[PDB]
């Protein structure tokens, strides 16, 4: 009971939020699953739990003096984004709608101006521009690139993403699944118009993103394709989020096997988990329940003594009956521009989710991202186009670092009077000797001039330890 | 009085205008900077009256564009600016029935053949207070784990108890935060209720207080995996690297740089307490939420053409047939004034929404990484950036690089060297006047030119402006 | 016609409805007036009707050891067009309604705070309008000018200054 | 009209032109800096120079193409005069939103002359023939009929406006990322790598002529992840692998330029064993025959 105390009415718990009544108030916390108010949400051993939500699991991290934690290893991993483009193509009739076949009403409606043309020029506007949305995020190449008949992209497989030529609408499992996954009115004089391009173009489009990425890397998003090997390709990605390619070419099967495996999980995960296509169902439920009100608010009276027009203009004449029918178009006229105004402002959330969908495709899809968390959590590498009835699905491949150790640093290296800096990466040590390596990896190597360069001298910097900087030159002369 | 010729009709001195004609203020003839805006150009108190005045857009600067002369600082200023944005609304709800129908039977069964519009209106502010809280959980809990600043503050100079909570204060707050909830300043009437928020003031302050020290203790490591604690120069380190400046800046400047983001983070607090209307962006919500509410009460006085606006007035002394069309008027009039409450509460609930997203892409760009995308995070390139909490809003406080004391130094394209063209590998070639340097684009650092920081490709004669110097070779004194 | 079959009345059916007056053809076109359902629509005299061509076919020819590295470039200027502000209109609702009738005013302040809450909803956008100036072109602190000898290595831009 | 009235804006079209004027001669003589702190004057080659730098490839190839840059440039730079000129609606993103507000005004004037009901639509014949206390309704339809019809004008406006307001975010925020300094983000300051970006005034929007750089001709070469040298493997510190057929060469992966593969172009990281499909080659250690 949200807006009262607990003394006016099996357990009686007093919350923030109102007074609870059936909830077991517990001590201990957990993550929030049925959300109720104030911090409180609620089951659990067979009785429905009360209690203030969890923030996450809490860690300290040891903060050190001078100790950086370098991973040792990594999890490539693929994680679904799922963004709704647009919506069902409605449209209505006006005189259909408030009168039907009634030509003594019309010239009623006739008295009321243009309330049928701006309706209808705004419905309109939103039919044109459900399709300008559609073609703003999948019609991005300028040319239909096709996969290569052999599948030898070095160990990675793509038969889960790539069309299926067994399937009777050239669709992968993926987008199947997506398909048979979202479940879904045209009485009275309301239509809803097909969009202009269907599934099978929308699937042709997504194929044409997948073979050009997989085919090309970010190339052909910004000029002709130029084709690559795909090992290369990760490898090139690799470079651009701060790990050095032979990482990919010592742990190559790793990454083609962890990747198999991360895009497996997806079409399990997207079959056993309910309401995983939530956005995606929340807009059709929206304008199926737009759609039923404006249906349903026919059979209101809204003051006349019946909803049908019809008995009413067969028991009255004319000059009393138009009491009646002035109240009747008043009533519908202002609930189906109540209906247009609620489309026009899910619209322009459409219209922005529609934005933000051909944004994250331009830099998701076409490219590499340096922007964190805008595709999918982690270092982003590059990103998979998955079509859906009414929206969009990426599926976002992310490097995520693996367990680390914890080790012990100086910022700079004293050697002869002189401070060394590393180029790229910092200096490690492991409790004697004391190594270079990269920021999103182990590998450590020595200290030499090559990866180094020096600058000022060793009474500028907080903290420097003493080590020798081994050059080369030195053996290879004597 | 916009859009008259004021040939007609207080009159202390008429000045004509595009935006109409304006009266008791005289046109100066210098320009300002715009103050009162008014329109077409026109601006408007100085010298004992007020003045109008065509606007100054800036001050003018020729910058000295020359052939073969570059500018490259000498130094540095770091500044913290702040940004604030609204992330959520008070989640308000009315019950349509006792709103327009309070406790009246008669208006009820005059009611029912109105059908779904009060189950509508209550589904879309019932919609508005879950985007609400969607809305706040998007921006602040972006975090997977709750993170913990260390007991000892050793950062090597950097100062952040003006940020990270204090335990003293009650709630855990900072005293910035803690400001911003004094500045920050916020009835139950028929049919309208007010929703408490899901996330408390006292624990979205514990998001940002894990963002805090999840930043400070690992850099952006516990926004892509698992948090991996780096010493904080060497955070502030590789984020001056990510930025074009190399990383012995930081390593012989330290103590310049930990003074001057103390500085500047105490200005923080001085500048949002002593400026008004910073915290508009905040108070226009409150301000915009009440004020709809108070229409919302205050169109239950109007009559509507009918006789009193009081149900049980005009009930109480008319019959029933004519006390139908007496209460319908004024359910028609109250049902029109609260869908067009629910409409505009809806657009405002999509602008918040809008500055949400905004705020939550700020959050994950700023807080959780380094913004190579200029002017996102602040004026000037982008270091790092600090969370804050506010009420019903966040408030970054952008840590940017802004360059400063620049020189001029005469500069060329390549140069020439043996027959062969030299090229810099990172930055430029620079001059004081008889010899040449390489110097980093973003700051002065003179070098002898070797072959480890230059590279050679092609010859000299097709480069379009080169010249001759000497290239140091680093195997001579080992051959001689 | 929308949405019926081609019962009711050359004859085209397709899925957005009965097409009459353009003819149907087997090969396909990249798209002109939109009818829907993969459906577009003037050529040799008459209106035609055909499927939709989303681009051209381009199987680039994937190799595991083969790459292609541009030896040449070109330079592109595209034009970008986004609007920032719209004209800051105005209403006034005793002039727009009740023209200049203290005896219909005296009825219209009986209806409350309805016409001075559209007057202050405009005054917000005529407010937002120059605000949204204001925020795309007013992003420099200085006025920055040219030189007057136009150096710039080659480059003209006197199209552009 | 009756009742309605036109605000000018606050920034007349000269002081639009003028901020305009101050950005370009800001990025032409300063580049990026000019964003982020003082304008620092640079040399336009050198400007150019790092904005190719910013894109993978390397500051000579502008040094050896310069004229052909600066012709392209001009070329391209001709062509938006041409196109726009030559091409109708290109300009109908700023026609749509004056047509639909003089539209939306010209139906709110329409909506006068209805009669919602009314025996005249025209205030002062219904006043001037009748009482007072029969007409009150007689006035009070036409009074709900055009605050109805206005109220609707008023949600249409700040739906448009919401809209227009989403537009200019997006146009400061191109503005301040790609006029204000260079975007690494793909398509989002136009079709290619981007370079540089010029804004243009425009009557209710804004202009910006994004220049990037798209590459032309490509030839097919062989690759190799890695090079073998005496049981060591060597792995490009920037760039790619190519062979023409006989030799093998580094060039970068955006331009065509080889150059011989030496110890200080790659980096060396393992043994031949552990990577797969890699070629046997000789990479040349410089400072042996200095010495010999
Ligand atoms: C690196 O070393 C630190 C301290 O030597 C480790 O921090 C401790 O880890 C143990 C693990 O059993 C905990 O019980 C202690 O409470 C931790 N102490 C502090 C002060 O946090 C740290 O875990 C090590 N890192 C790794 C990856 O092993
Ligand atoms: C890095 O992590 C991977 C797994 O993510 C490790 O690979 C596993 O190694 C064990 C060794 O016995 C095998 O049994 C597993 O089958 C491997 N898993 C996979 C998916 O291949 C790898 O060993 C780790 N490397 C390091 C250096 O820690
Ligand atoms: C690429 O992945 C698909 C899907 O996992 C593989 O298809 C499987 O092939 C095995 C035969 O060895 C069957 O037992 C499985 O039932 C197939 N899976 C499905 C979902 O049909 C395919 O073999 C892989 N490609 C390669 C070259 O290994
Ligand atoms: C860099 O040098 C130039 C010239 O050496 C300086 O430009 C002069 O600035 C003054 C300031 O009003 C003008 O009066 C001169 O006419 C300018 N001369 C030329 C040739 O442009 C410029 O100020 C110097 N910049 C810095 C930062 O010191
Ligand atoms: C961080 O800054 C605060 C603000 O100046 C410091 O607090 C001051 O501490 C000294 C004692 O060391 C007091 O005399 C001042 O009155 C304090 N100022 C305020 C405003 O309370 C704080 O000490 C600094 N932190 C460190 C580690 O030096
Ligand atoms: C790269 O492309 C440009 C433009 O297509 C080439 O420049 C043309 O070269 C031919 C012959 O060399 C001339 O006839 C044209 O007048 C040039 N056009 C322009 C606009 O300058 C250039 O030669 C190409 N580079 C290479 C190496 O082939
Ligand atoms: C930069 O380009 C413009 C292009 O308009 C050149 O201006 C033209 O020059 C010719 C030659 O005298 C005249 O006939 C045209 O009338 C000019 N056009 C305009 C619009 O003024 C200009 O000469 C070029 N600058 C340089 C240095 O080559
Ligand atoms: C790189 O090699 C491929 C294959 O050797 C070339 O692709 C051929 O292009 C011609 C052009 O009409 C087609 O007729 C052939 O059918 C293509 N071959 C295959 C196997 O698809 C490609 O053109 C070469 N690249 C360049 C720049 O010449
Ligand atoms: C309102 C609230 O939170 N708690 C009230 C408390 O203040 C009051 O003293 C008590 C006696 O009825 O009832 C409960
Ligand atoms: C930390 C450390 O050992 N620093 C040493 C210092 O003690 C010594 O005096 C100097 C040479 O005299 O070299 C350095
Ligand atoms: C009050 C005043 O100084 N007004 C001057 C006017 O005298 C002058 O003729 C005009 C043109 O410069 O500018 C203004
Ligand atoms: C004009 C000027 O500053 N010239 C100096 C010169 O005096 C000095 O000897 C040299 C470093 O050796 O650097 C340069
Ligand atoms: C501008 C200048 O002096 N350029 C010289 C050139 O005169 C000389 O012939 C050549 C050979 O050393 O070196 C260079
Ligand atoms: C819950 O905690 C409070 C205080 O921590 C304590 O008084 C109370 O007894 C606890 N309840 C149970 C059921 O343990
Ligand atoms: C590390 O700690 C010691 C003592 O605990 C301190 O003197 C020193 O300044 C610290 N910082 C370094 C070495 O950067
Ligand atoms: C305003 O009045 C002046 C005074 O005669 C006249 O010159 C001018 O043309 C008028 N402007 C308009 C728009 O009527
Ligand atoms: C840079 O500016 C600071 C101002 O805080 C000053 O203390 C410092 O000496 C300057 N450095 C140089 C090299 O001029
Ligand atoms: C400087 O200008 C002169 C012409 O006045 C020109 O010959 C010379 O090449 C220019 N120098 C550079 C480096 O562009
Ligand atoms: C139209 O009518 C024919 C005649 O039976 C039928 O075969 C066809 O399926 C109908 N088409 C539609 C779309 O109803
Ligand atoms: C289209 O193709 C079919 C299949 O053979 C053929 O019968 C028909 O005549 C073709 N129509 C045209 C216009 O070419
Ligand atoms: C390949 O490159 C080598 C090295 O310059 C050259 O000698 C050879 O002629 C080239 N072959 C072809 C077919 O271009
Ligand atoms: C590329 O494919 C061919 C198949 O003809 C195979 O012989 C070769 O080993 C493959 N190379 C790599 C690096 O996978
Ligand atoms: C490269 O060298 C190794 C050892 O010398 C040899 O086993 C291998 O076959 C060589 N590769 C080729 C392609 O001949």
């Amino acid at each position: 009971y949200q807006g009262v105390n607990c003394t006016e009415v099996s357990n009686v718990f007093q919350t923030r939020a109102g007074c609870l009544i059936g909830a077991e108030h517990v001590n201990n916390s957990y993550e929030c699953d049925i959300p109720i108010g104030a911090g409180i949400c609620a089951v659990a051993s067979q009785s429905i739990i009360a209690y203030t939500m969890s923030l996450g699991v809490e860690n300290s991290v040891a903060y050190s003096n001078n100790s950086i934690a370098i991973p040792t290893n990594f999890t490539i991993s693929v994680t679904t984004e799922i963004l709704p483009v647009s919506m069902t193509k409605t449209s209505v009739d006006c005189t259909m709608y408030i009168c039907g076949d009634s030509t003594e009403c019309s010239n009623l409606l006739l008295q009321y101006g243009s309330f049928c043309t701006q309706l209808n020029r705004a419905l309109t506007g939103i039919a044109v521009e459900q399709d300008k949305n559609t073609q703003e995020v999948f019609a991005q190449v300028k040319q239909i690139y096709k996969t290569p008949p052999i599948k030898d992209f070095g160990g990675f497989n793509f038969s889960q993403i790539l069309p299926d030529p067994s399937k009777p609408s050239k669709r992968s499992p993926i987008e199947d699944l997506l398909f048979n996954k979202v479940t879904l009115q045209k009485f009275n004089g309301l239509t809803v118009l097909p969009p202009l391009l269907t599934d099978e173009m929308i699937a042709q489009y997504t194929s044409a993103l997948l073979a050009g990425t997989i085919t090309s890397g970010w190339t052909f998003g910004a000029g002709p394709a130029l084709q690559i090997p795909f090992p290369m390709q990760m490898a090139y990605r690799f470079n651009g989020i701060g790990v050095t390619q032979n990482v990919l070419y010592e742990n190559q099967k790793l990454i083609a096997n962890q990747f198999n495996s991360a895009i497996g999980k997806i079409q399990d995960s997207l079959s056993s988990t309910p309401s995983a296509l939530g956005k995606l169902q929340d807009v059709v439920n929206q304008n199926a329940q737009a759609l039923n009100t404006l249906v349903k608010q026919l059979s209101s009276n809204f003051g006349a003594i019946s909803s049908v027009l019809n008995d009413i203009l067969s028991r009255l004449d004319p000059p009393e009956a138009e009491v009646q029918i002035d109240r009747l178009i008043t009533g519908r006229l202002q609930s189906l521009q109540t209906y247009v105004t609620q489309q026009l402002i899910r619209a322009a959330e459409i219209r922005a989710s529609a934005n933000l969908a051909a944004t994250k495709m331009s830099e998701c899809v076409l490219g590499q991202s340096k922007r964190v968390d805008f595709c999918g959590k982690g270092y982003h590498l590059m990103s998979f186009p998955q079509s859906a009835p009414h929206g969009v699905v990426f599926l976002h491949v992310t490097y995520v670092p693996a367990q680390e150790k914890n080790f012990t640093t100086a910022p700079a290296i004293c050697h002869d009077g002189k401070a060394h800096f590393p180029r790229e990466g910092v200096f490690v040590s492991n409790g004697t000797h004391w190594f270079v390596t990269q920021r999103n990896f182990y590998e450590p190597q020595i200290i030499t001039t090559d990866n180094t360069f020096v600058s000022g001298n060793c009474d500028v910097v907080i903290g420097i330890v003493n080590n020798t900087v081994y050059d080369p030159l030195q053996p290879e002369l004597d | 009085y916009q859009g008259v010729n004021c040939t007609e009709v207080t009159g202390s001195n008429v000045f004509q205008t595009r935006a109409g004609c304006l009266i008791g203020a005289e046109h100066v003839n210098n320009s300002y900077e715009c103050d009162i805006p008014i329109g077409a150009g026109i601006c408007a108190v100085a010298s004992q009256s007020i003045i109008a005045y065509t606007m100054s857009l800036g001050v003018e600067n020729s910058v000295a564009y020359s052939n073969n002369s570059i500018a490259i600082p000498t130094n540095f200023t770091i500044s913290v600016t702040t940004e604030i944005l609204p992330v959520s609304m008070t989640k308000t709800s009315v019950d349509c029935t006792m709103y327009i129908c309070g406790d009246s039977t008669e208006c009820s069964n005059l009611l029912l053949q109105y059908g779904s519009f009060c189950t509508q209106l209550n589904r879309a502010l019932t919609g508005i207070a879950v985007e609400q809280d969607k809305n706040t959980q998007e921006v602040f809990a972006q975090v997977k784990q709750i993170y913990k600043t260390p007991p000892i503050k050793d950062f090597g100079g950097f100062n952040f108890s003006q940020i990270l909570p204090d335990p003293s204060k009650p709630s855990k707050r900072s005293p910035i935060e803690d400001l911003l909830f004094n500045k920050v300043t916020l009835q139950k009437f028929n049919g309208l209720t007010v929703l408490p928020p899901l996330l408390t003031d006292e624990m979205i302050a514990q998001y940002t207080s894990a963002l805090l020290a999840g930043t400070i203790t690992s850099g952006w490591t516990f926004g892509a995996g698992p948090a991996l604690q780096i010493p904080f120069p060497m955070q502030m380190a590789y984020r001056f690297n990510g930025i074009g400046v190399t990383q012995n800046v930081l390593y012989e400047n330290q103590k310049l740089i930990a003074n001057q983001f103390n500085s500047a983070i105490g200005k923080i607090q001085d500048s949002l307490s002593s400026t008004p209307s910073a915290l508009g962006k905040l108070q226009d919500v409150v301000n915009q939420n009440a004020q709809a509410l108070n229409t919302l009460v205050k169109q239950l006085s109007s009559n509507f053409g009918a006789i009193s606006s009081v149900l049980n007035d005009i009930l109480s002394r008319l019959d029933p047939p004519e006390a139908e069309v007496q209460i319908d008027r004024l359910i028609t009039g109250r049902l029109q004034s609260l869908q067009t409450y629910v409409t505009q509460q809806l657009i405002r609930a999509a602008e918040i929404r809008a500055s949400a997203n905004l705020a939550a892409t700020k959050m994950s760009e700023c807080v959780l990484g380094q913004s190579k995308r200029v002017d996102f995070c602040g004026k000037g390139y982008h270091l790092m950036s600090f969370p804050q909490s506010a009420p019903h809003g966040v408030v970054f406080l952008h840590v940017t690089y802004v360059p400063a004391q620049e020189k001029n130094f005469t500069t060329a394209p390549a140069i020439c060297h043996d027959g062969k063209a030299h090229f810099p590998r990172e930055g430029v070639f620079v001059s004081n006047g008889t010899h040449w340097f390489v110097t980093q684009r973003n700051f002065y650092e003179p070098q002898i030119i070797t072959t480890d920081n230059t590279f050679v490709s092609g010859n000299c004669d097709v480069v379009i402006g080169i010249v001759n110097n000497t290239v140091y070779d680093p195997l001579q004194p080992e051959l001689d």
